[PDB]
């Protein structure tokens, strides 16, 4: 009966930089407005309570304020352990206690464009009946790519799959693997495996390319 | 000081049933509320219902009502959630979290939590993985594809563990045959791809399989 809507989906700020995320409720919650830091993997950790109270141990640079439906917290000097995700959450509600969806605060550094690889199946797996063509996008920021992957130039869609690795602690850049799956039949059709990779980073698009059967 | 403990990983089936446990010390159990929360892959936070563990006083969000129990054994220090008959959809992580709440509101933060279950409902049956190289070709990148299997979790080392500079080992996707699939990389060299020997070491405990798979130029 009370929505919160939280308002930067993602953050982008380096340490020493002011942080603010804004909460919003659809009804009146008065100050009963909590807020939870999580990282990934990780277990949430109670952070401020009644909008504006501090929890004991958490570091005197997190606030907050707001009373009503506008709420926000505040990182006075972001530190490096303060990359993490942040939910609000309102207490007041007598049919259910309810939470925003979160707000990723994550480091912002200069921009690095994708080192992309690309690799052919294995004989091993296509005498099993299936190729996986794989591309790699290494160590860019920000987090934000597109692959398209082409066969003899033709557009693939609906046939890859992708995963991103979290922030590296240590040089703050992404890693994105990317996996097109076919039939061996499909894949012995065809002559041109391509990744092309577009980025802010690249002033124009790179491609990877393959030709099948070729060393 | 306070401290909530959960139960391990669970991997079940559709139409199976299930109940998984929270364990508070280092406080009065009985007095204090007890939470349910969910948190589906990729997703935020969901308030469940909460338990008063002296009398096992329940209260249920709507959107939960009738579709799990919560449940304590105070004896024990111990809340439970429960379904009768899972759902692919019920596949999540669950946290149990104390209520720092005297009387009726008055504030209620959630202010100790457990490290959380992870929940796998699924009708797929454990497999272990096929392992396939990536093969090579300044700097020069390699890998292994780790394919088809369940259920999470994978561990993969390079070099038994020497190798870590470079090393990025991907988190899993689940493919539509209800299968998992990841790749592990890293980047060397290229002036070693001649002399240095790379090996992924691949564990996948649920189906007891163990695989070196060396990866070099092809």
């Amino acid at each position: 009966d009370i929505q919160m809507t939280q308002s930067p989906s993602s953050l982008s700020a380096s340490v020493g930089d002011r942080v603010t995320i804004t909460c919003r409720a659809s009804q009146s919650i008065s100050s009963y407005l909590n807020w939870y830091q999580q990282k990934p993997g990780k277990t949430p950790k109670l952070l401020i309570y009644a909008a504006s109270s501090l929890q004991s141990g958490v570091p005197s640079r997190f606030s907050g304020s707001g009373s009503g439906t506008d709420f926000t917290l505040t990182i006075s000097s972001l530190q490096p352990e303060d990359f993490a995700t942040y939910y609000c959450q309102q207490s007041y509600s007598n049919l259910m206690y309810s939470f925003g969806q979160g707000t990723k605060v994550e480091i912002k550094r200069t921009v690095a464009a994708p080192s992309v690889f690309i690799f052919p199946p294995s004989d091993e797996q296509l005498k099993s009946g299936t190729a996986s063509v794989v591309c790699l996008l290494n160590n860019f920021y920000p987090r934000e790519a597109k692959v398209q992957w082409k066969v003899d130039n033709a557009l693939q869609s609906g046939n890859s799959q992708e995963s991103v690795t979290e922030q590296d602690s240590k040089d703050s850049t992404y890693s994105l693997s990317s996996t097109l799956t076919l039939s061996k039949a499909d894949y012995e059709k065809h002559k041109v495996y391509a990744c092309e990779v577009t980025h802010q980073g690249l002033s124009s698009p790179v491609t990877k390319s393959f030709n099948r059967g070729e060393c | 000081e306070v401290q909530l403990v959960q139960s391990g990983a669970e991997v079940k089936k559709p139409g199976e049933s299930l109940k998984i446990s929270c364990r508070g010390s280092g406080y009065s159990f009985t007095s204090y509320w007890i939470g349910w929360v969910r948190q589906m892959p990729g997703k935020g936070l969901e308030w469940m219902g909460i338990i008063y563990p002296a009398d096992s006083d329940t209260r249920y969000s709507p959107s939960f009502q009738g579709q799990v129990t919560i449940s304590a054994d105070k004896s024990i220090n111990t809340a439970y959630l429960q379904w009768s008959s899972l759902k692919a959809s019920d596949t999540a992580m669950y946290y149990c979290a104390r209520l720092r709440m005297i009387g009726f509101d008055k504030n209620a933060p959630l202010d100790y939590w457990g490290q959380g279950t992870l929940v796998t409902v699924s009708s797929a049956s454990t497999k272990g993985p096929s392992v396939f190289p990536l093969a090579p070709s300044g700097t020069a990148a390699l890998g292994c594809l780790v394919k088809d299997y369940f259920p999470e979790p994978v561990t993969v080392s390079w070099n038994s563990g020497a190798l870590t500079s470079g090393v990025h080992t991907f988190p899993a996707v689940l493919q539509s045959s209800g299968l998992y699939s990841l790749s592990s990389v890293v980047t060397v060299p290229s002036s070693s791809l001649g002399t240095q020997t790379y090996i992924c070491n691949v564990n996948h405990k649920p189906s007891n399989t163990k695989v070196d798979k060396k990866v070099e130029p092809k």
